[PDB]
């Protein structure tokens, strides 16, 4: 499908693809737009971090700014950046595919209060009158027919309205050059039932690697591709992690390590040495994640499917989530898009770039410098204006 | 040949009957063919509460659907738009000797937010909430009967229900209202605050003894307008004390739009009610007090009315005055001064007419006496409609005349004092 | 003219009442919607309610709040918090008689309960509280055109369809 | 049907409610009762049960189609995801067999092309609308009539209807 268009920050909030919802349980609202089934945009700053840390708790470089997206002529610059990234995405056929599974991951909602997935209880109306006392001539419907408690909705300030939500992009937290993808339930993130997924995501900055242009574009697809990990609940063990690079410049052995999601979703040349045609390094959380992920397909397939007290919204998408196998997930990395998009990205130890070179930051503005063909004039080429903010780095 | 309405300036939401659907079938729900014998089912089990309103408006900037919905809420108290769990199902058992056919729609209930001003309607919405349904039957068409060749109707809706007008009077939004906490003695005085900039506005308030006020401002002026919270005071309570159950549904009492007009209020109040009172847009930065004095004399006979102070009367020959007139059975009073000076024998001929309403007025004459205020009833049953009787008034005396509206024949009331001699 | 007379021949302090089953309130009548059946159909209108609770009308006063009336009216009447959990569902039966048409419309009905504080021989203070009950609908056969009384339709004050209750407890702090 | 008189250009066209197609009458099931006892057959049309069945012209692929109708006329695939039961219900005689058979009912939408005042193409598309059963008293080895069980072509069990919209360019 294509990404909603008509969104602006003043537009008036409708219930259907314009909410203000709440922050997870606590007493913090946010408003936020549909642009695509079950995704959401949120153009402010993500609730969940203080704008305004300490400055020993401040990274090396990055940047904060706790006065950044507050107004709303900065959240409608952002909402429509997201806008035109996600529909930069779904103009190919790679990244159409890509939020077509988004849309029809929906994590695996729970059963009946009771606890069950199988059948609702019936209940009888009606009546004819009478001669003949027509009192057990009557219609039958199942009781509940929706009783499947779905984890992924956003809930209305008031608690009384609930709308079905799978990714939500949210602005920078603290650091405004950070990026993230964040859970929404850690058990259901590990169990294999899914949980919803946030992201913080900057549109406005990019920096300069080696002659081009960090496009923006590929780092949402990067968020998003470490999504599916959280939507599928397979994300590993926290403990899972691969040496990423020994760190020669200390006086001692030390090995930098990386999870094996950012590893396996950054893509470059660094996860060829971990993925090979015979596996050399294994786990349990392989085997297991695949022995859950044949659980809650077993679960529909027997359960879920032979059920018509459900609407098609909940167990179709289940059947198009299924369709897929873990493997496809795992293999799923950044090198396909950047070959599908065209795209130049980092190829050498692409998430420890903080330690090989000092980045400087050029903003990136819609739609004169980044349209739906990405930069104007390329990656190389790009008119691009080093951003004020390079003076706020943090230096450690 | 269009019928009056009454209704004084402001917003109103009126509920136009149930069982209205589209045309077109876009609201049929599906036919049912019942053979001879057997019985037809039709149900809708509410498995999923989402429902469809429909909205239509004569401006979308002002009367949006947010603005129509928040007007339902504060007319009929309406909470659900979108959903709702009421179910509803149609059984028609055919008969043994001919097939039947049943034809199921979805129905709305026609909800009309109007903006009434000068008895004319300038502003106009219309919200048809997801009602319970429509059935009907009819005897089976026998095949094949001859199919007839038709062009899709116009956009509309089709009511199928019974005739229903419930007009119910709503708070303006844009107007602030303010509220008197403590209730209303015998006697107060209400200083309007400085916050309202000569912007028109609602006092919210309840009284202390059951009994007629008479309420006006500084020298009448501007005439006020009184309306009551209906179902106000059959919930909460606190003796001596305005418990508001933000009930922003209003009945229209008595009262004059004109803000020019000298008049002053003669209405009865009831202890467990809370009444509104709106003052509107003066155009004079004028500090103004809403005066409140409970009747104990006989201006209780000018129960409930607004009382037009008449100043031009001071010539003979032809005068006639045009005010908002009232809903039939209700009331409107005028008080006037015959010219020339008074001295008990000097009398003029007055003649009293209206020019299209009909009404019966009641004549009284103001004197001072041993009690002081009071009024001697001199004239009853006067029919005013093109009325050819005159009497014989003193010069400089005060009248007052209470018209009761018989028929209404058009917006306004014209009446008219022709002074001969 | 008609007056309610707040005095009650009972002793001075702080009462729960249950005024009974069967309230009907203002201006409520008909936004649930209606069903038109015509010529011999029989119209069956209904309520089952799978989801936990409707919520309850408070009309608290500053001696009763709300945590003062929910907690005494569960401690002495029904348990009206959990109690809505549980399912409930009710229907309505009626027929069309032959070449006429028929209005039905449905409303909820309540339980009333009071807080009232009685000092001497006069109720000085009152608390609502509205509880969700069950349905009840108001019909009439009605022909094109024809007019109809306005009170079938709105209804201006809160009433009890049934018999009105008092039944009373004395709270006491304990 | 050839030559309406109608002008050129294309029409939507509602035929009525009550459309049941050729062959399908007893694919559904049927119910035998007997003995004073009441059957009750019916459905709930939710889901792929009410998924509408389309058929297409060069000029009038499934969008056009589907877009059209529902500009014109009710608007289906919001309705068809809240469910909506039906039932019929019927009382065998005393000491007697009867059997009764239920088959879905269709809208039935065209989407036609007139040229000089004569149809040249027509597409049409069936939405799943309810459903309607057929019975019969029968005693043990009685033959029954071939047309209560099958149905040759596809015919409306109601009247026809003919409610015409000109598509704008
Ligand atoms: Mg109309
Ligand atoms: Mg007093
Ligand atoms: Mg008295
Ligand atoms: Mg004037
Ligand atoms: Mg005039
Ligand atoms: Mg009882
Ligand atoms: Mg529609």
């Amino acid at each position: 499908m294509n990404i909603n268009d008509n969104l602006s920050i003043n537009s008036p909030v409708d219930n259907k693809n314009v909410v203000v919802v709440r922050a997870r349980k606590t007493d913090t609202v946010f408003k936020a737009f549909k642009v695509a089934p079950n995704i959401w945009v949120a153009p402010e700053r993500y609730y969940g971090e203080s704008l305004s840390i300490d400055e020993e708790y401040k990274v090396d470089g990055g940047i904060y700014d706790s006065n950044f997206l507050s107004q709303d002529s900065e959240k409608d610059k952002f909402l429509q950046a997201i806008i035109t990234l996600l529909k930069r995405i779904n103009s190919t056929n790679a990244g159409e595919k890509l939020l077509s599974l988004i849309s029809t991951a929906i994590p695996f909602p729970y059963g009946y209060i009771g606890g069950g997935y199988y059948a609702p209880n019936m209940i009888t109306f009606g009546s004819a009158p009478k001669k003949k006392l027509n009192s057990l001539i009557s219609s039958t419907i199942p009781f509940p027919y929706a009783g499947y408690r779905e984890t992924n909705y956003l809930s209305s300030e008031d608690n009384k309205s609930f709308y079905a939500s799978n990714i939500v992009i949210f602005g920078p937290g603290a650091n405004i050059v950070e990026n993230n993808t964040v859970f929404y339930k850690k058990e259901d993130a590990e169990n294999g039932m899914g949980t919803m997924t946030e992201i913080w995501f900057q549109p406005f900055l990019t920096y300069k690697y080696d002659e081009f242009y960090i496009d923006p574009a590929i780092e949402l697809i990067k968020c998003l591709i470490k999504s599916l990990y959280f939507l599928y609940g397979i994300k590993p063990s926290d403990d899972l992690v691969i040496p990423y690079r020994l760190r020669s410049e200390l006086e001692n052995i030390e090995y930098s390590q990386l999870n094996i999601v950012d590893l396996l979703v950054s893509g470059g040349i660094d996860p060829k040495f971990i993925n090979t045609d015979p596996y050399w390094f294994t786990d349990n959380y392989f085997s297991n994640a695949k022995k859950v992920f044949e659980d809650h397909r077993n679960i529909y397939e027997t359960e879920i499917e032979g059920n018509n007290a459900i609407g098609n919204d909940i167990k179709l998408r289940l059947k198009q989530k299924f369709r897929i196998n873990i493997n496809d997930i795992w293999e799923l990395n950044l090198n396909y898009f950047s070959k599908e998009f065209s795209i130049m990205m980092p190829d050498r130890f692409n998430n420890a770039l903080k330690h090989f070179y000092r980045k400087q930051y050029y903003k990136i503005d819609y739609p004169e410098n980044y349209s739906i063909n990405g930069f104007v004039n390329g990656q190389i080429n790009a008119q691009l204006s080093l951003s004020d903010r390079n003076q706020d780095i943090i230096n450690k | 040949t269009q019928r009056v309405l009454p209704y004084s300036n402001g917003l109103y939401v009126i509920n136009k009957g149930d069982g209205y659907i589209r045309t077109n079938d876009k609201d049929l729900i599906g036919t049912l063919l019942i053979e001879a014998g057997s019985s037809g089912s039709i149900i809708q089990p509410r498995l999923r509460n989402t429902t469809r309103p429909l909205f239509t408006t004569s401006n979308d900037t002002k009367f949006s659907q947010q603005y129509t919905e928040e007007r339902l809420k504060d007319a009929f108290n309406v909470q659900l738009f979108n959903t709702s769990t009421s179910l509803f199902k149609f059984v028609e058992e055919a008969p043994s000797d001919k097939n039947i056919c049943i034809k199921a729609y979805n129905t709305y209930e026609k909800y009309e937010l109007i903006d009434y001003q000068n008895g004319s309607i300038v502003n106009k919405a219309e919200y048809y909430l997801p009602s319970l349904g429509y059935c009907e039957v009819t005897n089976a068409p026998s095949p094949e009967s001859e199919v007839v060749k038709m062009q899709v109707a116009e956009d509309g809706f089709i009511q199928n229900g019974p005739e229903e007008e419930i007009v119910v009077g709503v708070i303006d939004p844009s107007e602030n209202i303010q509220e008197i906490n403590t209730a209303i003695s015998d006697n107060y005085t209400y200083n309007i605050p400085g916050i309202v900039n000569n912007n028109p506005f609602y006092i919210l308030f309840t009284v202390n003894t059951t009994g007629i006020y008479k309420i006006n401002a500084q020298n009448n002026l501007p005439s006020l307008k009184i309306y009551e919270a209906i179902g106000s005071g059959n919930r909460n309570f606190q003796s001596g004390n305005l418990c508001d159950d933000d009930i922003k549904a209003i009945n229209y009492i008595t009262g004059f739009d004109s803000p020019n007009a000298k008049s002053y209020l003669v209405v009865l109040l009831n202890k467990d009610k809370n009444y509104y009172i709106r003052v509107p847009q003066t155009s004079s930065n004028i500090e103004n007090q809403i005066q409140f004095k409970r009747e104990e004399g006989d201006l209780r006979n000018l129960m409930n009315s607004s009382v037009n102070i008449i100043d031009n009367l001071n010539s003979t020959g032809a005068h006639y005055y045009t005010r908002q007139s009232p809903d039939v059975h209700d009331y409107i009073s005028y008080e006037f001064t015959i010219p020339g000076n008074f001295n008990n024998k000097d009398t003029s001929n007055i003649r009293l007419y209206t020019s299209y309403n009909q009404g019966i007025g009641t004549l009284f004459r103001v004197t001072e006496t041993d009690a002081g205020y009071n009024l001697i009833n001199i004239q009853q049953n006067l029919h005013l409609l093109n009325n050819t009787n005159s009497i014989r008034l003193l010069n400089g005396a005060i009248y007052i005349l209470k018209v009761e509206v018989t028929e209404l024949n058009n917006y306004n009331i014209r009446l008219h004092i022709d002074i001969t001699n | 003219v008609i007056n309610y007379s707040d005095t009650i021949d009972l002793a001075d302090g702080n009462y729960v009442v249950r005024r009974g089953d069967g309230w009907i309130l203002s201006r409520q009548n008909q936004i649930l919607g209606g069903s038109v059946i015509s010529n011999g159909s029989t119209g069956i209108v209904g309520d089952l309610r799978v989801n936990d609770n409707a919520i309850p009308y408070y009309y608290p006063t500053p001696s009763f709040n709300e945590e003062y009336i929910k907690n005494n009216i569960q401690t002495v009447f029904t348990n009206f918090t959990e109690a809505n959990q549980i399912p409930i569902g009710f229907e309505f039966s009626k027929t069309a008689p032959s070449n006429k048409n028929l209005y039905m419309y449905l409303q909820y009905t309540y339980i009333r309960y009071e807080i009232i504080k009685v000092l001497q021989h006069e109720i000085i203070e009152r608390a609502v509280l509205y509880v969700p009950s069950l349905g009840y609908v108001k019909s009439i056969e009605f022909n094109p055109g024809e007019k109809i009384n306005k009170d079938f339709y709105f209804l201006t004050n809160d009433k009890c369809i049934l018999n009105e209750q008092f039944l009373y407890k004395k709270i006491l702090e304990t």
